[PDB]
């Protein structure tokens, strides 16, 4: 019937089964430990072994412990009744209401879909991103990668593209949060609860969105695994109910993270710099299921971090081949303070084609990276020479692509309680005429600093005018500003007068709602009975 | 050489017996003979296989959970870490010399617990809980695991308090809030156990300040350090009184690798009794580079497969399953806070380090400290193009975020114009005179050691320099200026600046009347 | 043959006491399997697709055969997945035999010296690292660079040419598609069918979600439906598009059956591995039929790192080399071939002879032109003749300048190198371009278009009338 726990090291279970062995893939509950236990089958070790994956800890485990088998993969629920959730990697509801009411329990690991059902047509999904929508256009229905190290605005990019495309999208989008910080996992779950993508209570079935959370704290097997959870809840809304469906995955090298600390213990002899000798075909297995099939579509926007901001790291360098759009983030562009930090030349998309967005779009996407370059192999004679002699044509393609690089900045949304600037929604026709006029040279005679961090071309000829009303003050300064006390201000010593002094209680509250146990100076063991004594004084 | 005619061997096949009733009346008698050279035999105690290098290979232990302690006969105790079919491969917490092939060991029931509570607010603690300053054992006090899992989603709630550290480049550039992990990291000796420090002042001066709930108890974990810098500081937390509000746990570099492998969780477990009793807390791994080492050693002696850098393919989780733990929960939990500065030392600058990327790709914000920095006077060495901080606004003074913005960007404005200074051209006295304020304000930047700042006299010095009022003096004695400045306007801007958070309208009138008030030294 | 272990889609597997290496085998739930290292008391076995199916004490059959694909005249327009069983849904493949898909390379006396063209459209290429029909040529670079794109414009091109020549000298290409994206594949069996170009086009497709040995053995497949045509006395033209992923496929076969890794954990026959490949691509001699195989094996680099192992190992074993640079692309020289860092060891023995003479001079020239490349950004003007090559050669480098699937025949590409190699080109003020660069193959009358093809050289009878016809060329848009 069962099987019991042969060996635990670490995260890797290896359990024996007296005949019927579980298939691989299946999913093994272990009965007698505190939490639920799920462990999946990772491979047949031979002699009447299995060897698996823990879910959770596996601090508590006993050698000879029942472990069942459910004769199934780790299934959880999928459909209506997951909307407006958080989930685990194993499908439990994390949100602390009630149970997830949803139907048909659909496996988490399934093949690809073939190559007969694969959608050729291409739509623009636009974003409100200039240098998105320009540069690298996004794919309605395509797989898009977010490239970028720590710290460089993947997070912030993922959440600007919720708060666009998720909320105007009509269909249900999905969260897979595989293996990244459990507050900001709690920021998008709050900002959410807010901007009305998830409601709670009884209208919980007017929500849009799924969340499945497999966040840092959790052990290496439930991080390689909640991104095939979240999957499998996108693949649901995209063969059953036949929605168009958005996954957004934050950091998909988190799952290849999570199978490299495994890897060993599963008898693996290591590949390249560290990773599985199974990185491509896991990475592969994973993201080709996330396809437009002629069911329904899933649009997957997935953020990809880079380790130490090496784009020739293997786990990005496989993921790149996988994306039909891409979206690198540089380190120097946010060291200019330009934000989203997006490499106007690295970043890539199949969208790009006169054949597809038009021959005006292409070409000024064209004419911005051509300007762009031209600019980067200057460079090096500008901080060697000083851009002086450069005879008004390269002075002029330093100056152009200087107020390129400062339009590329866009306000975010989400980044108005850091930045204190309102965001902006440029549209795509409203961005394509805003880079052309800078490109043709309509906007010279505006100031450089004037881009910065601005919407359409009806904001930087603004802050011109803005700019200079501020240059036109500071002139004169006789008198009659607020440091006369006459005014309407009091003393110094009045202000003093207006404060509400605060208790002070010097007992820090550390005496009375302390169960202060006591503990035995000499050590407690277990005898052979399993009887409580002292340690037996006897070396 | 399959197994079903190993198990058709079950069944009896003998057909004779010139054997079987000789030697079963002969097997009885010749074990008698060798009685005491036999070992009564173990089932749920353990006897030591191998011991070496700090690892116990146990025979034995059939209930022994996972990650359990133990405890040999010889006294030292254990921890069960890799329960292996034949053998449990047990660390040692201690020195294995008293350890020898045969002793028994004993489960002790207990998976690794700390004692807690307000018992340790004052001690000097080992990695496992046992008070190593001198004052006896622990009182008021409990005993709680070092493997609680993190706080998760519905926990939590957003970053908000700020948790200031005293130190005016950190609370001006990179502002912590009060449940955010921020790294400081660096080389070695360009003052990252000086910010952890100073911060800890700091709390200590504001503990006597604030009512009874905005109270920080910091925790230092000293992973690796040697004892005569612990020494020195107990020395120093005594001698400024903030060893009333600490605890400290030192694994040092004599203890064994599982004790300085297991210090940062028994820290953090010390720590996440005021997380979780509504009080606010504050904890330092200091040398997180020195847990993960020990951590290799440790997993390496067990004879697990290592990888970058021979450590373990789980290092990452090793210190993501830590650092989570640094929470701030919600108000039906308590609204307790726990903020984590983890420290890794990188080797000449290398940030792209194994354990080091993995800690940046962990903790909220950084706090680089660079070496170049640090010998051209900059002290503290912020890198201020590399210092992030993932809270940015909202987890701040409101007087420093009204006067740190002009900082933020008028250094940006000196670091792109000062890769330029080989020529000297002053382009239309505008890169000069953006570095002539950058220059004052990476000036005014600097500060002491073991001199932590309040709050309201560090945004009055910035507001020293984002307006005027230091244009007219060289950039050689503005650590002078600012101390002329602190020290003549009148302490009553200082009250009214803390008892509003921002500068009120009536506020930066009298602020900007007291800054000519003063006589400044600067010539 | 009864399974002792399973995982990571290798089978352990006890028995199978005459098996041979390399072996097709069977398993009881019918995924296939290959004896890929037979031990002393076990075989370990590869497994043809996702081994959740098998478990301990599966019975293994053993097939008696070799690894096997159906080749033949029937894989032209199919979509065949790595083992040569069709993808396309177009039902099962009429008019094939099989064919092992390792067959020794053609030796010594079976080849033949390369000579006769094979031009790929892309006029960077066939003007300055022309490419011969029989020869190996690296298409090598960085991600996103336009590798896939020089190889589709070959592709296209071929099948421009197969409509003008007749039955013998035409080229037959197939594409093999290591490690992709699904998806991707169906993009390309759209193009080749929105263009035609799939009724010459085999195309095999091990995608990312294939087994390992599938993408291991997809183009030593296609390279047997490719040798069909080069045995017969036809011509083909494999691709195989990211080289770099089948060596990651079988760096992960290697790995997991635990063979001693080498550099980069790679074992020690990936040398062989690809050398067995790509030494199939021949020029048979005229005993054997005169057939040809031309590859062109594409290797991504990281950050332009030649110095890594697997390509080290390609441009090691390919005749020539094809550069593609990421700084060449954003500054508009789209295809962004290195001029500089492209080599074709056949060389000018295996080009038109009408290009042969023009593209002599512009090689020098476009040298030239990068010996002086630090001077083109300076404002004080230079002592006019290095001027004269940094106008001439900024100019050539306009001129190699194509844009996406549309390749165009030799005798155009060789006119536009004599349009601008010999001074005819827009030596007013260049923002005359647009109606300037395609001005010359549009207003030219088309008699000399082919007369130069069909002589295959700028004769003493044809340059006069190339030099009066380029001098009264219109652009009348000014
Ligand atoms: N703000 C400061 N002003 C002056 N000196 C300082 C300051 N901060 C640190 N130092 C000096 O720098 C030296 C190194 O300090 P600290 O021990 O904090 O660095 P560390 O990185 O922890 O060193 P280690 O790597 O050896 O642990 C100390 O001797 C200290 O005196
Ligand atoms: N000659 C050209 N003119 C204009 N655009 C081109 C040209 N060649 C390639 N591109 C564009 O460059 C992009 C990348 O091209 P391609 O896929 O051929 O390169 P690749 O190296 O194969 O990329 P990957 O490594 O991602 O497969 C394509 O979107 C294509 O539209
Ligand atoms: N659009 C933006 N505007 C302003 N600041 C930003 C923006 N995007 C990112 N940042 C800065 O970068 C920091 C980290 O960004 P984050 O999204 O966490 O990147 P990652 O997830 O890759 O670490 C934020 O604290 C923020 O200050
Ligand atoms: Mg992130
Ligand atoms: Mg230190
Ligand atoms: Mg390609």
């Amino acid at each position: 019937d069962a099987g019991y726990v042969s060996q635990v090291i670490g995260p890797v279970v290896d359990v024996r089964f007296d005949g019927e062995l579980p298939s691989i893939l299946s999913s093994l509950e272990v009965e007698g430990h505190s939490v639920r236990l799920v462990l999946e089958v990772a491979q047949h070790m031979g002699d009447n072994t299995v060897r698996c994956i823990a879910m959770d800890s596996t601090d508590g485990l006993v050698r000879g412990q029942k472990v069942v088998d459910t004769g199934s993969p780790i299934k959880v629920p999928v459909g209506r009744g997951t909307l407006g959730r958080i989930m685990n990697v194993i499908g439990e509801p994390v949100d602390e209401q009630g149970p997830i009411d949803a139907a048909d329990i659909w496996s988490i690991h399934r093949e690809a879909p073939e190559f007969t059902e694969q959608s050729t047509e291409q739509e623009i999904l636009v974003t409100g991103i200039k240098v998105v929508d320009l540069l690298a256009p996004y794919q309605r229905g395509g797989k898009i990668g977010l490239f970028g190290g720590a710290g460089v605005g993947k997070t912030v990019l993922i959440m600007e593209l919720i708060n666009n495309v998720a909320k105007a999208h009509g269909g249900f989008s999905v969260f897979a949060g595989v293996g990244e910080r459990t507050r900001e996992g709690n920021d998008l779950y709050r900002e959410m609860i807010e901007s009305g993508v998830i409601k709670l209570g009884a209208e919980r079935g007017n929500s849009k969105c799924t969340l499945v959370y497999g966040q840092m704290n959790e052990p290496p097997g439930a991080r390689a695994r909640v991104a095939l959870t979240g999957l499998t809840v996108a693949e649901y809304f995209r063969d059953i109910e036949g929605q168009d469906v958005l996954l957004f995955v934050d950091n998909i090298f988190r799952f290849t993270q999570a199978n490299s600390e495994v890897s060993a213990l599963l008898g693996r002899i290591p590949s390249a710099v560290g990773y599985q000798p199974t990185l491509a075909t896991d990475l592969g297995g994973l993201q080709e299921r996330i396809t437009t099939t002629t069911k329904g579509s899933i649009t997957s926007v997935q953020a990809v971090y880079v380790p130490a901001d090496d784009l020739t790291d293997p786990a990005p360098a496989t993921t790149f081949a996988h994306l039909d759009a891409t979206t690198v983030l540089s380190r120097s562009i946010a060291e200019l303070g330009i934000y989203p930090a997006v490499d106007p030349l690295d970043s890539t998309s199949r969208m790009l084609n006169p054949n597809v967005i038009g021959a005006e779009h292409y070409n000024v996407a064209r004419g911005v990276q051509k300007v762009l370059q031209d600019y980067k192999n200057l460079q090096d004679i500008i901080a060697i020479l000083g851009m002086d002699e450069l005879s008004e044509e390269d002075k002029l393609t330093v100056a152009r692509a200087r107020k390129i690089q400062r339009f590329l900045s866009q306000p975010f949304q989400v980044a108005e309680v850091f930045t204190g600037t309102p965001g902006k929604y440029v549209d795509l026709a409203d961005t394509i005429s805003g880079f052309q006029g800078v490109l043709t040279g309509k906007y010279d005679d505006l100031p450089e600093m004037a881009f910065y961090m601005v919407g359409d071309i009806k904001e930087v000829k603004e802050k011109a005018d803005k700019m200079a009303k501020d240059i036109a003050s500071r002139k004169e300064a006789d008198n009659k500003k607020v440091s006369e006390e006459l005014k309407d201000i009091p003393s110094l010593d009045k202000l003093v007068s207006e404060i509400k002094e605060v208790v002070i209680e010097e007992d820090d509250g550390l005496e009375e709602d302390f169960k202060a146990e006591a503990l035995s100076s000499e050590t407690v063991v277990l005898n052979e009975e399993g009887k409580s004594v002292p340690l037996p004084k006897k070396n | 050489a399959d197994a079903k005619a190993l198990d058709e061997l079950r069944k009896p096949k003998f057909s004779s017996k010139y054997l079987i009733q000789h030697v079963s009346q002969k097997l009885i008698p010749a074990v008698k003979e060798w009685e005491k050279s036999y070992q009564p035999p173990v089932i749920h105690l353990g006897r030591v296989l191998s011991v070496g290098d700090g690892i116990a290979r146990v025979y034995g232990l059939k209930s022994v959970q996972a990650g359990e302690l133990v405890c040999f006969d010889s006294g030292v105790k254990g921890m069960a870490l890799n329960l292996q079919a034949d053998h449990v491969g047990v660390v040692v917490f201690g020195n294995d010399s008293v350890i020898h092939q045969g002793d028994l060991v004993y489960r002790t029931g207990q998976i690794v617990n700390v004692p807690i509570g307000p018992g340790t607010l004052g001690r000097v603690t080992d990695g496992l809980g046992q008070p190593i300053d001198g004052k006896g054992p622990l009182t008021n006090v409990r005993s709680s695991l070092v493997e609680v899992k993190a706080p998760g989603i519905i926990a939590r709630q957003s970053v908000r308090e700020p948790l200031f550290t005293g130190v005016k480049a950190v609370d001006a550039l990179v502002p912590i809030g009060r449940g955010q992990r921020e790294l400081i990291i660096g080389d070695r000796q360009t003052g990252k156990t000086a910010v952890a420090i100073d911060a800890i002042i700091h709390q200590k001066n504001c503990n006597e300040q604030v009512p009874k709930a905005q109270r920080v108890y910091c925790v230092y974990v000293a992973v690796g350090q040697k004892r005569s810098t612990v020494a020195q500081l107990v020395k120093l937390f005594t001698q400024t009184g903030a060893m009333r509000y600490t605890i400290m746990v030192s694994a040092t570099a004599s203890d064994a690798a599982p004790l300085q492998f297991l210090a940062p969780y028994s820290g953090c477990a010390m720590a996440e009794y005021f997380r979780d009793t509504g009080k606010h807390g504050l904890i330092i791994y200091d040398d997180l580079s020195k847990q993960s080492v020990a951590y290799r050693q440790m997993s390496l002696l067990l004879r697990r497969p290592p990888g970058r850098e021979a450590f373990p393919g789980d290092v990452f989780y090793l210190h993501s399953r830590l650092l989570e733990r640094a929470a701030k929960l919600s108000k039906e939990l308590g609204g307790g806070s726990l903020t984590a500065f983890p420290v890794i030392e990188t080797q000449a600058g290398d940030v792209s380090a194994y354990i080091a990327t993995n800690v940046i790709s962990i903790t909220d914000g950084q706090i680089f400290l660079e070496t170049e920095l640090f010998y051209k006077g900059i002290r503290p060495a912020l890198n201020v193009g590399l210092s992030v901080s993932r809270v940015g606004s909202a987890a701040q003074f409101p007087g420093m975020k009204q006067v740190a913005g002009t900082l933020k960007l008028e250094l940006a404005q000196y670091r792109e114009v000062a890769a330029f200074a080989q020529f000297g051209s002053d382009l239309d006295a505008a890169t000069q005179y953006v570095l002539e304020r950058g220059a004052r304000l990476t000036e005014m930047l600097k500060q002491k050691q073991f001199a932590p700042i309040p709050i309201e006299r560090q945004t009055v010095a910035v507001y020293a320099a984002t307006k005027g009022f230091l244009d007219k003096v060289r950039v050689q004695d503005i650590v002078a200026a600012e101390e002329a400045v602190i020290s003549q306007v009148n302490p009553a801007v200082f009250k009214i600046l803390k008892a509003n958070g921002k500068i009120t309208p009536a506020l930066d009138a009298h602020l900007k009347a007291e800054l000519r008030k003063v006589k400044l030294p600067g010539a």
